[PDB]
């Protein structure tokens, strides 16, 4: 019943609560994805450094139903609500039209949801930002990146984590046509892109791949290790 | 620091400032006197006609409510008109509910606790309108009451609210109060209104009267219209 | 610190002032100028329409509400349209239930009780629009200024809007030729009352002037860009 | 943690440092505004009521101005607060009296009426967004079991159960006079109450009243109906001094 | 601070005159009503070149014969574009006909100045919709475009510019339009976008143009049509 | 009413009659009992003349909202499914309808059957209506998937010709539709009498 | 009024949440109760309030709360709030049973509580639940497992993490001592009294001023023991001699 | 109407500012002792009014919760009366659903549950009454104390109100685990006798015991009786 208008226009058209959510996604993990023309691939910042973690419940890589899956970046507990409501309405859109639900529609639902929390009475618009990847009825490995202002863009790298302005300018530099193959050059580009920032994949990185509406497979320390090795060998 | 601006906050000496700021908000508005006598209550309201563009009765300030009680109001006409129409709804619920025609003491206590219970919350402002009632049933006596924005309601004889109530209370006190038969005091009301109006500057004192009496049998009329050319002949008692 | 009467349709300035619903009266002083008046037979409305663009319909002011109870807004426009969907809808509701024309006085009084509620309660701005409603009920064709302070006026020949005080002081000293002066010579007498609020250089063109006529044996009729051209005369050089 | 205020201590009914929520004693100072002053008399068989009442200008109707309200056929009351907040409080007390008689059979006895209006005054001074309304309810009444009683709930909700305590203006001088004039007879029968009831007023504020300005409301064990007295019988009561 | 339903010591609301800002922020869109259609264009301001430019929706078709062109705080319009199309098919449903443009523009602009802190159920709005847009549409009256504000004020327009280029492009558009389409208003409007140019010489990747012509329903232009026009300048 | 629809290797024929009874007195001899919700799908009506007209009218609204909202042609299973949702959540309220939802989409010829009880089944062929089982008989004698266009048209004309000849609550005219990968077209507005003289019975 | 609200649900200009990280500093004032899992079951190891005689009997303590037959939880921070929420989450556990006839695999429960506690920090204008409580449990799906949550909302599998003060005595030392493969729960008790033997002002670490509780099983059903008195006087003389 | 925002909040130190102020308002309250004893408890308190003017049989501080559970306070006056109202209502919900008098522990669960949401939930300030509980509940008596935070602890003896450090230290000195009947009353009387501000009047103290037959207030002829036996 709390009805104070929080998200209000200040002077010079600046909607301060949303830009405060922009630092709130600037102070998270370092998520990254590549649309690799037959495959899609993610990667964020490993964990920290497991030591005493459980790797099963440190998942920045989340699955929506089977094909679309997202990597949030920021506040890591307001995200899980958006995961749950994405899964719920995604099952409702399996109820009505009965498709392998298109990635455009669910990312419009996420962006419309966060924009509906930039409007309602006193509820602090989210500090998350997504990487909605996936497929559709005919291949088309579309990636989407949302925003706490509820603006989604259909771009192809969108490194939107914490130290990821360097990663997206690197991915601006080093993604033209060399990653059109099956998986190896794409995943090599991702693990090269996150090994720009931190350190070896035996403690830090973790990834996930998705191939043609089957087999959302994560990569155990093995995958990350291999990737790192390949990257080092190439460089 | 800043114990003002909210009706739910007291002063450090117990004085809710949103009420006394509403009280001066009727002290910057014109007078409306009401004089009780044995055959009923006579109202008279000062008018402060701004331009020639407003016609006669541009804003009613002698409303009526229940076909016998009246509404000489003082302050903001929006707020006074609001509680006038819910007083109409209140006597509507009494006559519909209990059948018997509403005695005025219960209506003044009811509207009084309405406008009082409306000054206990920071989610509302107080009203900015003093106003008075008045009627008589065949066995009631000429009951009139007056209600502040604080919500207190007193029975009076000759109460006067408005800007020049500091002047107006003196002549009503020196007028013989109890035993005259209301027609003369309709005439005598103009003497009070012409004394308390101390300008000629663009306000024109174009007054207005209404009463309830044995010439009315528990009703209201703007005067009928003849004392407006008979009590107008009490000029030069304010010019000499 | 500076002005603690800014959290403020609940508060009172210490003299008498409610401190922003008179400031809504400022917010209709800022709006565009208009003028309505009444005869013994039929009341008229005249409005000049501001063109703050390339060119436009110039944000059409006078509105059809009714079945002879027409209005003339000034101030905000979306809030005006909300208030005339209210006034419109319950005027049609009085067409529905009682099956008579809703009288103009009860119309303007109950909107005077509808725009009075947000002046009362908390965190709700007043309806910042100054209506200049005009209609022909059973007796003579009334005309009501109402205000965002919820205090209407049973007036004749009122002008509200930007520098409309000069139009009033023309129109105050020309009341003697009202209660006569039929439609052809009445609306000329209103346009030369409107042709003082203009910045001393400008024709009442056919573009910006939209008027409305209501009264005996005629519907509230809107004269737009074309139909105002048979009303033509004056100089005033004003 | 004494002057380290948590902001709105003197604005909202919340706890300041060292306790002492700064609204109820700001509401206690509200009941001294103007001041028309009641004293409570207890009789081993008659709870008399006294208060002073001043008309300003001989233009008020003196019958209509009063404090002296009647709750029911057995309970009277008198209140000395700000008279705006008085009738909002006495109407709820009439409401809970008639609601008690409709809901639980017998007519309400005087104590838990004052408990109940003390409790709604508590929920005024517990929740925010409402001011604790400044009037205290000296209210008397007789039940079948015990003697006549008298009570006063404050604007904080602390009803006590008094032998005879009246609060208005000059509360301390009055209760000092009554304390000095009750230790003579702790049994305290005094049905006539001629040297106690009015003399508290005439010894506190020294007017030695004519029978106009004083309102007296008695209840007796022989006649439990609440009676407001007139200038005849209070005039005999005054010439008995 | 102060709340949303308060008037400013200038004369207006706070949140409305603050909602006129964040229209200077955001991309620029223009529209020209002609005698045989209405053309809309927007330079949707792509940030990076690593990416896909044909999913920044700034020309959105309300119905087959109403297309809008928003700017400013993008994606705040989607609730009132949703109300525009739901109201459109409600009109066609209950009345079995087409619409005007002042009925959709009448219906959307009622939702602009409709907010508040303490009101009915919390599905209401807190801030005003900080998105200025204009409905290019064809009617049985004529082709026309209705420029809205965030204040709920909507006006008839035949040549209107929004966005950051609301002064220089509007003053340039003030002197170059009087007559009719005859195929060259769409080529003398991207010329105004050619003067506006921020990052790139207005190729068929960074501007979206769509016309609404009375013969057809609408035409969101594809790439080879756009670069067919850009080759002619 | 006697509608009929059957798919084959060129789209699907949807045919229907044109009478509308009122118990025993009959209102019209020319009723458009095929709703054209867009130029890619159709939809029929089989009783409760305001119920079926309102719910395929409202289906046309909802499917047009889907066209605007997700910028794609609606799949036919979506339209039949949401129809079955709304008239399912008015089940038991005396609602009585029944329809084909035919139309080409990106997977197939379509032809779902949705009624008041909420069956919502796919099909190869159907004929819903008052009598209508007559249509079943004659249609299922001459139906094969390997038909060309012309004897499919004659299969529909003879099919609901006999289904309007034998039944009482049917007749009037016959309109016929053959939707495929361009949208519906109209191929007939013939009445029963010209079919009777055309085919000698 | 908008002058009066504390405005809890506001992002900082640095992007963080003011009322949330004030709860994180509320944990460091009062908080103990590490938890160790093994190949065998899981234990809490806890501290009471002070030395103050004047305490007759706790059935369970004010620290370890029973939730199902196979789960338990321990509590840091403000003890008035968490009591409420643990009864709240206890309701959640039982209604999963009512919906599924399963003993509620504990990650479902931690997810549910973290969703409602996130809902109190999301909107409503209220203060967040100032408790970083943690959970132990078992399901047939996974092994013995403990989860740990905080007033922000996120959580995790936190195999040996302690909460409250001294994060280094309790817990950085644990991430140099815990053998992740095998642990052999008696030696987990030994490591627990090692860490609590370092994080205390006193050597009197008997069950007057400690509260250790284990979760084990026999033949399938889980057993939650609160480790009654004399077992603590056993383990406190298990040094005899040195620990560091 | 209403606020729907919590006025109790976290300090930048990381603690509740309103609750420590509530314990200050408790600590400025009237002193009250409570002694758990081997068969039954005693909960004494101090009723000093302003003058010798009031009815000391009118208001109570010992008052039961409907079966065998009395509760005595120290601090704010009428917030206590609200907690008695809520406590009696919760005990009668429990009695109408489970058909036994409520266990004391569960009543302290629910009273501490209702005192928690006044540390939250819309403009309400916390109560500032740390009342303490008694009760016989089967076999052995219980005793508790619900702080205005919402915590609760069971023990053998306590004090509260003014100078309660002297009460806790003094009861820590003189307590035995078998000390059972009227000797507890004795030391309770000489815990209030420690300060009292003077002369130890029987009308200014009242005690309540839970002697395995329901909580009952003590008549004023019984306290003065042991005040004669000092």
């Amino acid at each position: 019943s709390y009805d104070r208008a929080i998200t209000v226009f200040s002077p010079d058209g600046h909607l301060f609560q949303v830009e405060y959510a922009q630092e709130a996604v600037k102070k998270g993990s370092t998520a990254v994805g590549v649309r690799g023309r037959d495959i899609v691939v993610l990667g964020v910042e490993k964990k920290s450094v497991a030591k005493l973690q459980d790797e099963r419940t440190v998942r920045k890589i989340c699955a929506l139903d089977d094909n679309v899956c997202m990597a949030f970046a920021g506040l890591t507990a307001d995200a899980r609500i958006v995961i749950n409501r994405a899964r719920v309405e995604c099952q409702s859109h399996r109820l009505t039209v009965e498709d392998p639900v298109t990635v455009e529609y669910i990312t419009r639902y996420i962006a419309s949801l966060k924009q509906r929390y930039t409007q309602s009475n006193g509820r602090r618009p989210f500090g998350i930002s997504a990487l909605i990847v996936g497929f559709d009825f005919d291949g088309t490995p579309r990636l989407y990146q949302t925003d706490p202002s509820g603006t989604y863009h259909a771009w192809k790298a969108n490194a939107i984590g914490r130290g990821a302005k360097s990663v997206r300018e690197f991915l601006e530099k080093n993604y033209t046509d060399d990653a059109i193959e099956t998986d190896d050059l794409t995943i090599k580009l991702v693990i090269k892109a996150l090994l720009e920032v931190v350190q070896s994949g035996g403690k830090n990185i973790e990834l996930a791949v998705m191939r043609r509406d089957q087999s959302l497979k994560i990569l155990n320390p093995e995958e990350i290790e291999k990737y790192v090795a390949e990257i080092e060998k190439e460089k | 620091t800043g114990y003002d601006l909210s009706a739910s906050t007291f002063s450090p000496d117990g004085r809710v400032f949103q009420v006394e700021y509403a009280m001066k908000a009727v002290e910057n508005s014109s007078t409306a006197i009401g004089i009780r006598c044995k055959d009923g209550v006579v109202f008279g309201v000062e008018k402060l006609v701004l331009s020639k563009l407003y016609e006669e009765g541009s804003n009613k300030r002698l409303f009526n409510v229940d076909r016998h009680v009246g509404m000489a109001v003082a302050g903001l006409l929006a707020d006074a008109r609001s509680l006038a129409d819910i007083a109409r709804e209140e006597a509507s619920n009494f006559r519909s509910n209990f059948g018997y025609n509403i005695p005025l003491k219960h209506l003044a206590d009811r509207v009084a606790m309405y406008v009082h219970a409306y000054t206990l919350y920071s989610a509302v402002r107080p009203f900015g309108c003093s106003f008075m009632l008045g009627s008589y049933s065949v066995n009631d006596g000429a009951q009139l009451y007056m209600i502040d924005p604080s919500g207190v309601s007193y029975g009076y004889w000759g109460c006067a609210i408005g800007k020049a109530r500091q002047a107006a209370k003196t002549e009503i006190e020196k007028l013989q109060m109890k035993e005259m038969t209301c027609r003369d005091i309709v005439k005598e009301v103009a003497k009070i209104i012409y004394i308390v109006h101390d300008e000629v500057k663009d306000k024109a004192f174009e007054l207005e009267l209404s009463w309830v009496g044995e010439l009315t049998n528990g009703r209201h009329e703007i005067v009928p219209k003849d004392i407006r050319e008979e009590a107008e002949k009490y000029a030069k008692e304010s010019l000499k | 610190a500076a002005n603690q009467y800014d959290n403020d349709v609940t508060v009172w300035s210490p003299q008498g002032r409610i401190h922003q619903i008179e400031y809504a009266m400022e917010a209709v002083k800022q709006g565009s100028a208009t003028v309505g008046l009444k005869s013994k037979t039929h009341a008229v409305l005249v409005a000049l329409k501001r063109a703050q663009s390339e060119l436009a319909a110039h944000q059409k002011k006078i509105l059809h509400v009714d079945n002879h109870i027409g209005i003339s807004i000034a101030g905000l426009t979306a809030d005006a349209r909300l208030l005339c969907n209210f006034m419109r809808q319950e005027c049609l509701d009085s067409r529905f239930v009682f099956d008579r024309p809703l009288p103009v006085s009860r119309l303007v009084s109950l909107i005077g009780s509808k725009t009075q509620i947000p002046t009362q309660r908390y965190g709700r701005r007043p309806y910042g629009v100054g209506l200049l409603i005009a209609g022909y009920d059973d007796m003579g064709p009334h005309i009501f200024q109402t205000c965002p302070s919820a205090n209407y006026f049973d007036c004749r020949a009122m002008s509200i809007g930007a520098r409309s005080q000069s139009a009033r002081t023309y129109l105050e000293r020309h009341m003697s030729e009202f209660m006569e002066c039929n439609l052809d010579e009445l609306v000329k007498h209103g346009l030369r009352a409107l042709r003082e609020t203009l910045p001393a250089e400008q024709d009442l063109t056919t573009k910006n002037v939209s008027i409305g006529i209501v009264g005996k044996d005629l519907e509230f009729t809107i004269y737009d860009d074309d139909d105002v051209s048979p009303f033509l005369d004056g100089l005033e050089e004003r | 943690s004494r002057g380290s205020s948590a902001g709105f201590d003197r604005h909202i009914t919340i706890f300041s440092p060292e306790g002492r929520l700064y609204q109820v004693e700001y509401a206690f100072k509200a009941i001294n505004q103007g001041g028309l002053t009641s004293v409570a008399v207890r009789g081993k068989d008659c709870a008399v009521i006294v208060t002073q009442k001043k008309v300003p200008d001989k233009l008020l109707d003196s019958s209509t101005v009063t404090h002296l309200f009647k709750i029911t056929e057995n309970i009277g009351c008198v209140m000395t607060g700000m008279t705006a907040d008085s009738r909002s409080q006495v109407q709820r007390a009439r409401y809970e009296a008639a609601n008690w008689k409709y809901k639980y059979g017998y007519e309400i006895p005087v104590d838990m009426l004052c408990k109940r209006i003390a409790d709604i005054s508590q929920v005024y001074t517990q929740n925010a967004e409402m001011r604790p309304l400044g009037c205290c309810m000296i209210l008397i009444g007789i039940d079948e079991e015990q003697g006549p009683q008298v009570y006063k709930c404050d604007p904080a909700g602390y009803y006590c159960g008094f032998k005879a305590t009246a609060a208005g203006v000059k509360q301390t001088e009055s209760t000092s006079f009554l304390e000095k004039k009750v230790k003579k007879k702790f049994d305290w029968t005094f049905e006539q109450t001629v040297e106690t009831a009015i003399t508290c007023l005439s010894t506190v504020l020294s007017i030695d009243f004519k029978p106009s300005e004083i309102e007296v409301g008695v209840v007796t064990v022989e006649n439990p109906k609440f009676r407001i007295l007139t200038e005849a019988e209070i005039d005999a009561h005054l010439v008995a001094l | 601070d102060r709340g949303v339903n308060t008037f400013s010591p200038e004369g207006r609301l706070f949140q409305v005159e603050y909602a006129i800002e964040a229209i200077k922020l955001g991309s620029t869109a223009i529209g020209i009503q002609t005698s045989e259609g209405v053309c809309l264009a927007v330079e949707k301001r792509i940030t990076s070149p690593l990416m896909e430019p044909s999913s920044i929706e700034k020309i959105v078709e309300i119905d087959a014969h109403i297309g809008c062109a928003m700017s400013g705080l993008i994606a705040d319009a989607k609730t009132l574009i949703d109300k525009a199309r739901v109201e459109t098919q409600n009109h066609w449903f209950t009345y079995n006909e087409t619409m005007t443009v002042e009925s959709v523009t009448q219906a959307v602009s009622n939702l602009a100045l409709q907010f508040g802190e303490e009101d009915a159920d919390p599905g209401a709005m807190s801030r005003p919709f900080g998105v200025a847009l204009l409905f290019g549409g064809v009617d049985e009256k004529g082709p026309q475009l209705f420029h809205m504000d965030p204040s709920g004020t909507f006006v008839q327009c035949d040549a209107r510019a929004i966005g950051s280029a609301s002064e220089g492009a509007q003053s340039s558009l003030q002197e170059v339009y009087h007559k009719s389409m005859t195929l060259k208003e769409a080529i003398k409007s991207s010329l105004i976008i050619l003067k506006q140019v921020m990052e790139e010489k207005l190729n068929a990747t960074n501007i979206e143009l769509a016309t609404v012509q009375p013969g057809q329903n609408f035409h969101m232009f594809t790439k080879e049509e756009l670069e067919e026009v850009i080759k002619d300048i | 009413t006697t509608t009929l629809a059957f798919k084959f290797r060129h789209g699907v024929i949807v045919a229907a009659d044109s009478r509308a009874t009122a118990g025993a007195y009959i209102a019209s001899q020319t009723v458009k009992k095929v709703i054209e919700i867009n130029p890619y799908l159709l939809g029929t009506m089989a009783g409760g003349a305001a119920d079926c007209s309102f719910w395929e009218r409202l289906l046309a609204r909802q499917c047009r909202i889907y066209e605007l909202r997700n910028k794609e042609r609606i799949s036919v299973a979506a339209a039949s499914k949401l129809l079955a949702n709304m008239v399912y959540q008015y089940k038991g309220m005396g609602l009585s309808m029944g329809t084909m939802i035919c139309g080409w989409d990106k997977r197939g010829p379509g032809l779902y059957y949705v009624d008041s009880e909420g069956n919502r089944i796919s099909g190869a062929t159907f004929s819903v209506g008052s009598g209508s089982v007559y249509a079943y008989g004659v249609m299922d004698r001459g139906y094969s998937y390997d038909l060309e266009v012309e004897q499919a048209y004659d299969l529909a004309r003879r099919a609901i010709y006999q289904a309007t000849y034998r039944d009482a609550y049917s007749g009037g005219a016959v309109n016929l539709y053959h939707v495929r990968e361009d949208g519906w077209i109209r191929v007939s507005s013939d009445n029963v009498a010209d079919l009777h003289e055309k085919y000698s019975g | 009024s908008r002058r009066y609200d504390s405005r809890t649900t506001i992002f900082s200009p640095e992007g963080r949440l003011y009322q949330v990280e004030y709860a994180m500093e509320a944990i460091g004032h009062a908080g103990t109760c590490l938890g160790i899992l093994a190949n065998d079951g899981v234990l809490l190891a806890a501290e009471r309030r002070n030395i103050h005689k004047l305490l007759d009997e706790v059935f369970f303590s004010e620290k370890i709360y029973k939730l199902n037959e196979d789960m338990a939880c321990s509590v840091a921070g403000i003890t008035s709030d968490a009591n409420v929420l643990t009864n709240e989450l206890r309701l959640i556990a039982q209604r999963y049973l009512l919906q599924y006839q399963e003993p509620i695999p504990c990650e479902q429960l931690v997810t549910a509580l973290c969703d409602i506690k996130q809902a109190y920090t999301q909107f409503g204008g209220k203060r967040p639940f100032g408790v970083s409580l943690l959970y132990i449990g078992w399901d047939k799906h996974y092994g013995f497992q403990l989860y740990q949550s905080d007033p922000s909302g996120n959580y995790g599998g936190w195999k040996a993490t302690c909460i409250g003060n001294n994060s280094a005595a309790a817990v950085s030392m644990l991430k140099q001592d815990y053998k992740e493969g095998e642990m052999t729960l008696k030696s987990a008790l030994a490591l627990a009294i090692k860490v609590l033997n370092k994080t205390m002002d006193v050597s009197k670490l008997s069950a007057e001023k400690v509260e250790i509780a284990t979760l084990t099983r026999e033949n399938g059903k889980t057993v939650i023991r609160v480790l009654k008195q004399k077992e603590v006087e056993q383990l406190i003389k298990k040094h005899e001699e040195e620990e560091a | 109407r209403g606020y729907s925002f919590s006025l109790t909040t976290f300090s930048p130190s990381g603690k509740l500012v309103q609750i420590e102020y509530a314990l200050a308002a408790v600590a400025g309250g009237a002193p009250s002792v409570g002694i758990k004893a081997a068969n039954g408890v005693v909960l004494a308190t101090e009723k000093k009014q302003k003058s010798i003017l009031y009815d000391e049989r009118s208001v109570h501080k010992v008052e039961p919760i409907t079966k065998h559970i009395g509760l005595v306070y120290s601090g704010m006056g009428p917030d206590y009366r609200v907690l008695v109202h809520r406590a009696r209502k919760l005990a009668q919900q429990y009695y109408l659903v489970y058909q036994e008098p409520i266990p004391t522990a569960q009543l302290v669960q629910r009273v501490a549950s209702v005192m928690q949401e006044y540390t939250q939930s819309g403009g309400v300030r916390p109560f500032g009454v740390s009342l303490l509980i008694c009760g016989w509940n089967e076999g052995r008596p219980y005793l508790f104390q619900s702080d205005p935070s919402g915590a609760y602890f069971a023990w053998k003896a306590t004090a509260m109100g003014k100078n309660y450090v002297n009460g806790k230290t003094f009861l820590e000195k003189r307590y035995n685990e078998d000390l059972e009947l009227e000797d507890a009353i004795h030391t309770a009387i000489l815990t209030l006798k420690e300060s009292f501000e003077g002369q130890m009047t029987e009308d200014n103290i009242e005690v309540g015991i839970c002697n395995e037959a329901g909580f009952r207030r003590l008549t004023p002829t019984e306290v003065k009786d042991y005040l004669a036996a000092i």
